[PDB]
DNA sequence: ACACACTCTCCAATTCTCTAA
DNA sequence: TTAGAGAATTGGAGAGTGTGTTTTTTTTTTTTTTT
């Protein structure tokens, strides 16, 4: 056979590499402020997404991950099962 | 091995024949007629009259590339006259990722080392009756 | 024989559709 | 309304094939024999 192909999953973003360290840090990275523009402001939000995007899946256009990610976000049930137990957490 | 060591020997080195008195054929003097095909290989010494001199250009030993998609440099050694450029990014981890990366070349990192080419000439009051003159190529490198 | 240009082929990745809980 | 089972369409991996390559002045400085 020819080599099989490398693909963006779950696994990945449940691993401790994936989307703990975005809620590990995301309140330290980001910083808004009214004393600059909302097109700063803007633009500082996705700096630390894009970085994050990269390293972990380095594939493909930033894009591309946001939309790959639709998928698999609607589709898996052990995803969803993470997710839901976040906002447990909030409702604890 | 991560890196070929040549590109981190800061160092060149040279023999120097035996000296006649203590005497070997690297010892005894050889006109340009007398280099027979039977000493390619062999350490000689050469007699004769400088012709002609180049001027000094850099020529490659070890040359550098970047990778633009996964931030990572590959070394290639040269040892012929010529080579052909590498263009894919070979490495086991870009390739486990797919990532397909562009090849660049670097002189920031590349190793030259200095290079210049002679010509040497038998003494005319050497030369038989009826002949002319032979000559001989010279490579030189390092200090 | 050694880099190239071009052709051919198979296989699996993908999205679309139907069914039932 | 979700999801999972089956069918159809497309991409490009990669394997294969054929190919190409070595290789009469006219103007100007200098030596030589000729009138
Ligand atoms: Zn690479």
């Amino acid at each position: 056979k020819r080599r099989p192909q490398v693909k963006l999953t779950a696994e990945k973003l449940l691993s401790d590499k994936g989307l703990p360290y975005v809620l590990k840090n995301a309140h330290k990275r980001i910083r808004i402020s009214s004393k600059k523009n909302s097109y700063d402001n803007l633009s500082n939000i996705i700096q630390f997404y894009q970085l994050w995007a990269h390293e972990l899946f380095p594939k493909a256009k930033f894009k591309d991950f946001m939309k790959i990610c639709q998928t698999v976000g609607k589709t898996d049930p052990v995803l969803r099962e993470y997710r839901v137990s976040l906002f447990r957490d909030e409702m604890g | 091995e991560l890196f070929p060591p040549n590109l981190t020997r800061r160092y060149f080195l040279y023999f120097k024949p035996l000296s006649q008195n203590c005497a070997a054929i690297s010892s005894k003097p050889l006109s340009v007629r007398q280099i027979k095909g039977d000493f390619l290989g062999q350490l000689i010494t050469v007699r004769g009259i400088i012709t002609r001199v180049s001027d000094v250009k850099p020529a490659v030993e070890v040359i550098a590339y970047t990778c633009d998609q996964c931030g990572y440099e590959v070394f290639q050694e040269v040892n012929s006259r010529t080579f052909t450029p590498l263009s894919e990014c070979t490495s086991e981890e870009c390739s486990q990722n797919q990532t397909k990366g562009q090849l660049f070349m670097s002189t920031r990192a590349s190793k030259f080392s200095a290079f210049q080419e002679c010509k040497i000439q038998e003494l005319s009051q050497q030369v038989p009756v009826g002949h002319i003159p032979r000559s001989l190529n010279i490579h030189v490198n390092g200090t």
